């Protein structure tokens, strides 16, 4: 009954190596490390996903052209196709999907892969940073056991490329909350967007404006999980926890801190699902750290000392050198009367859900 | 994030 942490020097590695958010796992594993979490989880090494399991989603013609160009397709200006791209890929992609896997065995009821969640990637599109759309590889992979899947994504953005994966299907539910706001990417997820055909009703999607804080994001993320998990009932959960909701973040919308979504976690928990737990977004890589250390902590159901243990990264902790971030002053945005019509609506799309 | 965001 112990989580499985998916985990080793030569994953890390690899992912310290994008140009955006440099050593951003490295530093994440350190913190946790630091605080001695891994000695309470199993660490299980991850495995390179094959081009058969990469392909469960991503197109050949997509796959073979990363490779190629690892030596079009959303390959520039936010996702610039670097040297070794495509090892990367296939090492998020086997990751997650090593993390499915132990979940279908029994391993475990909770796997976490924090490098993981790029949930933007399209079956032949990279897009947002994403090259590939790991999240829905944990999905596939899940589904050869479980007849429902609840996806819940958390990261600031639209979780478009898991929705629109899955936007023809009853089989898995996908659930966002995100900011939804003129020119903010990716455009898409308005709460009218329920998902088509067969997967009608099947999309749930929760639209908010910049500034939302803990408390009103826990409330809205309750009554609506809290719905989802009545119509739906899922057989296993896959979480998407992108940090860039995070008060100080360089996306600058949210006013969040960990505490918050630690309770949105802590709901999803108590459901006793296989649950597949997955980072994303985080810009701040210092808060992202705290954020994702925090919230291993709450599924591991210890309190942590507000302290920053010294470690290889102590120094980037600065000038406080505490856990908790503080969120900032800026205005929500969020009127509760929108909000309690988003609510409605979805109330009533989910009435459709048998 | 689209851009550079
Ligand atoms: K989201
Ligand atoms: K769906
Ligand atoms: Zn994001």
């Amino acid at each position: 009954l112990v989580p499985v942490y998916i985990y080793s020097p030569e994953y890390v590695s690899m992912c310290d190596s994008l140009a955006k958010i440099p050593k951003r796992a490295s530093m994440v594993h350190s913190l946790i490390e630091a605080y001695a979490l891994h000695k309470q989880m199993r660490i299980v090494k991850p495995k390179v996903a094959s081009m058969e399991e990469m392909a469960t989603f991503h197109t050949d013609a997509y796959l073979q052209h990363l490779q190629k160009v690892s030596q079009e397709y959303g390959l520039g200006y936010d996702c610039p196709a670097t040297e070794g791209i495509f090892d990367y890929a296939a090492a998020i992609g086997g990751a997650t999907i090593t993390a499915a896997q132990c979940l279908i065995d029994g391993m475990c009821k909770v796997a976490i892969n924090w490098s993981g969640g790029w949930h933007h990637a399209k079956k032949d599109e990279a897009s947002g940073f994403c090259y590939l759309n790991d999240a829905v590889l944990g999905i596939l992979r899940l589904r050869r056991k479980f007849e429902r899947i609840l996806y819940v994504d958390l990261d600031l953005h639209h979780g478009d490329g898991v929705e629109d994966a899955f936007s023809f299907t009853s089989k898995v539910m996908t659930v966002s909350l995100h900011k939804f706001s003129p020119g903010f990417f990716p455009g898409t997820g308005d709460v009218s967007d329920v998902g088509l055909g067969k997967g009608r009703y099947y999309s749930v999607n929760v639209p908010i404006q910049d500034g939302i804080q803990d408390e009103k994001y826990y409330q809205i993320c309750e009554s609506v999980l809290k719905e989802v998990y009545q119509a739906f009932n899922p057989k296993a959960v896959v979480l998407q926890l992108g940090a860039d909701t995070i008060a100080g973040d360089p996306m600058c919308s949210f006013n969040m801190t960990p505490v918050g979504i630690g309770k949105c976690l802590k709901y999803i928990l108590q459901w006793q699902l296989a649950t597949l737990i997955l980072g994303g977004g985080g810009y701040n890589l210092a808060n992202t750290a705290r954020c994702w250390t925090y919230l291993t902590g709450v599924i591991l159901g210890k309190t942590l000392s507000s302290e920053i243990p010294d470690h290889e990264f102590f120094t980037a902790y600065g000038p406080d050198y505490v856990l908790e971030i503080t969120p900032s002053c800026r205005p929500d945005r969020n009127e509760p009367h929108r909000i309690q019509q988003i609510l409605n609506y979805i109330k009533g799309n989910l009435k459709h859900v048998v | 994030x689209g851009c550079c965001v």
